[PDB]
């Protein structure tokens, strides 16, 4: 489901199961469950998880 | 996808998750930074204002952590660290929009308390939790300005009592409370002011109260707040009349969504049983400061099958908690205090039989924190062979280096059926006669482990080795006057970088072992934290009074104070 056309309730359905999706898995199982590729050079994919890791969890 | 990634991220709300999903894709990580609500810092000195407020600038809502734990048990002294002024003054001019400020253990303010007031204006839940430095001046400015403070929670903080006049700056035109919790206040609220406050609340869901509200006032403040969900009583006592037992009754009849009770101090045993139409959609009691024999808290307990977390004084006994454990099936955390530890004299004849009944009792029980003057492996072991699914273990014996008095030997099996049994156990805490075998069982089995506390335990570097050898999912460790040094320390030097901190204060980790691994470490502030003057002012080889290690993207701290070194 796209929308155009705004059914707000419906964005709330696909929105709420494909976050369903996510919740509990790794930066990879996402991104193999999903094919996005991953942009990141190693150096800037790890000063990233340091900070995650190290100060907001 | 796209601005339908805005809304699936809204959707998601653990940190972990957030975290997770900023690492996917570098167009990830900028939707997220833009449209996170919440941050977590557990650790105030482990990044900093900027870095915050510069990743994640529209934040709503931000929890921090100061002082180690150990600092309840007056380890870290006065004027170490935890100012909490940086972070408001970084996000005063940042985070325009913000909601939520949630403390835990820092150093607040009333400059804090007045920016805070002055600066947000959709401001609404503040939760001081074991805070110190502000006074009922700062409490005044945010009555008076925060027109859409929601929570006044003031958990367990050190307020300098000026007066109760801060309570009467809420305006007339204020209604939006909807919990307030100023049970650590001594000074004493105008009760007019607060009546009036409470019936103009029509929100109001969490009312917890001073001890200087006397018991007889109660009965008015509950008729005005009929919808009240929790309660948190005043003053207990008075003299015993049924014109007053009988208001209270009434009064708490009347409130038909109250689950959760406490307060009750200087408690009169006759003054109870008004809470008993209440007692059986009860999931929260604490009974903490009620000093009120066995089998009065047993006639109590008797009627709240529904009973989900209670804390006692142990004035309950193995009677009262054999009771509890047939009574409460739905028991899911129990903490027994200790009713007069510097006495070593059993005042009152609750031994481990208790929590053996509770933990054959109750098949929910999963939290633990129990104070006895006696144990042994046979109790432990049947312990963790009924909580395969204990998740929190504290156990505190009141002898210390006390071992098993059936056996004489240390309690090491003991907490090996537990670590070795319970393997979700996530937090421990540990005591009684126990030898290097126990870490050595820790380090083992103790996989899911993440909080471990320790105190004259252990017999050389062996132990700790074992522990930050073995412990996968080690996050605190926190140790007091064990035989533990410089070899275990630096042997593991790089598992400190998994772990938010580790604390360890009377123990054999010398000076020149600190700056090796300042060295080694840049990443680590290693802070040695000591009294005596300059640690270069003794030999390299002298065990330092305190050392507290922590990663951090900071690097070093800016407010150490003189007896903080680091390195
Ligand atoms: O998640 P943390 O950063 O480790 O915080 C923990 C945690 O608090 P929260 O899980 O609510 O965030 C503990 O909760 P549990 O172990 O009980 O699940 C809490 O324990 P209490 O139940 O006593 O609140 C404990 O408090 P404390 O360390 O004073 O015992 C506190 O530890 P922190 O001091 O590190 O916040
Ligand atoms: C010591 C003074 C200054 C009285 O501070 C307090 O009042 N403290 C309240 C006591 C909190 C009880 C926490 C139990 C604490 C715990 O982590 O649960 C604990 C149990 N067994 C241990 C062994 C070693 C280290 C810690 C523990």
């Amino acid at each position: 489901a796209a929308n155009y056309l705004n059914i707000k309730n419906l964005l709330d359905l696909t929105c709420q199961t494909v976050a369903d999706m996510i919740k509990g898995k790794t930066p990879e199982e996402i991104r193999t469950t999903f094919n996005i590729k991953n942009d990141f050079t190693p150096e800037e994919e790890e000063e990233v998880r340091r900070e995650n890791q190290w100060a907001f969890e | 996808p796209e601005e339908v990634l805005e809304h699936v991220f809204s959707f998601i709300q653990l940190d972990k998750d957030r975290n997770s999903v900023s690492l996917v894709c570098k167009s990830w990580y900028e939707i997220e930074r833009w449209c996170r609500r919440k941050v977590f810092i557990g650790n105030c000195y482990a990044v900093s204002p900027a870095t915050v407020i510069r990743r994640f600038p529209k934040v709503r809502s931000v929890e921090l952590k100061g002082k180690p734990h150990f600092a309840d048990f007056n380890l870290v002294p006065d004027g170490w660290g935890g100012y909490v002024y940086p972070w408001i003054e970084a996000m005063s001019s940042s985070y325009t929009w913000l909601e939520e400020i949630r403390l835990k253990r820092m150093v607040v303010t009333d400059d804090c308390l007045e920016l805070i007031a002055k600066s947000f204006k959709n401001f609404k839940v503040l939760v001081l939790s074991s805070c110190e430095g502000f006074s009922t001046d700062g409490l005044a400015a945010i009555a008076a300005t925060c027109r859409n403070l929601k929570e006044l929670d003031l958990r367990e903080s050190d307020v300098d009592d000026v007066s109760g006049h801060w309570l009467s700056h809420f305006p007339d035109t204020y209604t939006s409370l909807v919990s307030l919790n100023i049970s650590c206040l001594a000074s004493e609220v105008s009760f007019s002011a607060l009546e009036r406050l409470v019936t103009r609340c029509p929100n109001l869901k969490s009312l917890k109260l001073n001890r200087a509200v006397p018991l007889e006032k109660l009965a008015t403040l509950l008729q005005r707040a009929p919808q009240l969900e929790e309660l948190g009583t005043g003053g207990y006592t008075a003299e015993v009349r049924p014109d007053v037992y009988s208001g209270l009754s009434v009064a708490l009849s009347g409130c038909k969504e109250l689950r959760c009770l406490s307060g009750f101090w200087d408690a009169v045993p006759a003054y109870l049983p008004a809470v008993y139409s209440v007692c059986s959609r009860l999931t929260t009691l604490n009974l903490s400061y009620a000093t009120v024999q066995s089998y009065d808290l047993v006639k109590l307990l008797c009627q709240c099958p529904k009973l989900q977390r209670l804390w006692v004084l142990d004035y309950i006994e193995d009677a009262g908690l054999e009771v509890l454990a047939s009574t409460c099936k739905d028991l899911r955390e129990l903490r027994v205090f200790p009713s007069e530890p510097f006495v070593m004299e059993p005042n009152v004849a609750l031994t481990e039989q208790g929590l053996v009944s509770v933990s054959m009792g109750c098949p929910k029980l999963e939290s633990v924190l129990y104070f006895c003057r006696q144990m042994t492996n046979a109790a432990l072991i049947t312990i963790a062979r009924n909580r395969p699914n204990m998740t929190r273990f504290r156990l505190c014996i009141i002898e210390p280096k006390a071992p098993d008095y059936l056996t004489l030997e240390p309690l090491d099996i003991g907490f090996g059926a537990i670590v070795e049994h319970c393997k979700d156990l996530r937090r421990l805490s540990l005591s009684g006669l126990l030898t290097d075998k126990v870490f050595e069982y820790i380090g083992t089995y103790a996989k899911k482990m993440e909080m471990l506390s320790v105190a004259f335990a252990g017999d050389s570097d062996l132990g700790m080795h074992h522990v930050l050898s073995g412990c996968d999912s080690l996050r605190k460790l926190e140790i007091r006057d064990c035989p533990f040094g410089d070899k275990a320390l630096l042997a593991n030097a790089s598992k400190l970088e998994t772990m938010r901190s580790l604390w360890m204060s009377s123990c054999s980790v010398s000076f020149g072992a600190c700056k090796l691994l300042g060295q080694k470490m840049p990443k680590l502030n290693v802070e040695v934290i000591d009294e005596r003057g300059a640690p270069d002012s003794r030999p390299e080889s002298c065990p330092v009074e305190r050392v507290f290690i922590y990663r951090t993207v900071a690097g070093p701290r800016f407010d150490m104070p003189g007896f903080v070194w680091n390195m």
